């Protein structure tokens, strides 16, 4: 049907949060440099803030230029 | 990040908390781990190296695991 | 990758978000009576 355009790439839902299984080759990398942990990319209360960031201020063609 | 603190004692003797939900019970020759800077009242709080429980214990009936 | 980094942590830092590389318990308030003491007490003595 339709997609995003800013963004789409990420597999986060505010039901069961990041997609580990799935993750971005950017994602998990900043998570893993940052100090961020697999228990809260599951988190409902703190994946959300995580994700908000890039929404906004990551993006896959925003981090390319 | 952060792990066990260095600080310790060995319990010379038992203590039971009963319905407190924020006290820590065990036997003599026992060991726990402090995990505040000082004391309050004669309590003393710290997590069992054999149970990993936590909870306000006396002081008085444990020493030091200096030297 | 990098420069995402010192970028995130200003967001965070606006929810109280913290990365799993600085997170640590709390402490209790304590119990409404003194810590017991052990079985120490003098001997009784004669005038």
């Amino acid at each position: 049907g339709s997609n995003f355009q800013h963004i789409g790439h990420v597999g986060w839902d505010p039901n069961t949060g990041f997609d580990l299984n799935n993750l971005d080759p950017e994602l998990k990398n900043l998570f893993d440099m940052c100090g961020i942990s697999e228990a809260q990319l599951k988190d409902r209360e703190t994946s959300k803030v995580i994700y908000d960031f890039i929404e906004k201020t990551g993006g896959v063609e925003a981090v390319k230029n | 990040g952060s792990h066990m603190k260095k600080q310790k004692v060995k319990t010379i003797f038992p203590h039971t908390a009963g319905s407190n939900k924020t006290l820590l019970s065990f036997a003599q020759g026992d060991v726990i781990t402090l995990l505040i800077p000082e004391e309050k009242d004669g309590w003393l709080y710290g997590e069992h190296d054999v149970s990993k429980a936590r909870g306000w214990f006396p002081s008085s009936y444990t020493k030091l695991l200096e030297e | 990758l990098p420069d995402v980094a010192q970028r995130l942590m200003q967001h965070l830092a606006e929810h109280g978000i913290q990365p799993a590389r600085n997170m640590a318990e709390h402490i209790p308030p304590a119990p409404n009576w003194p810590a017991p003491t052990p079985p120490v007490q003098n001997e009784q003595s004669r005038p």
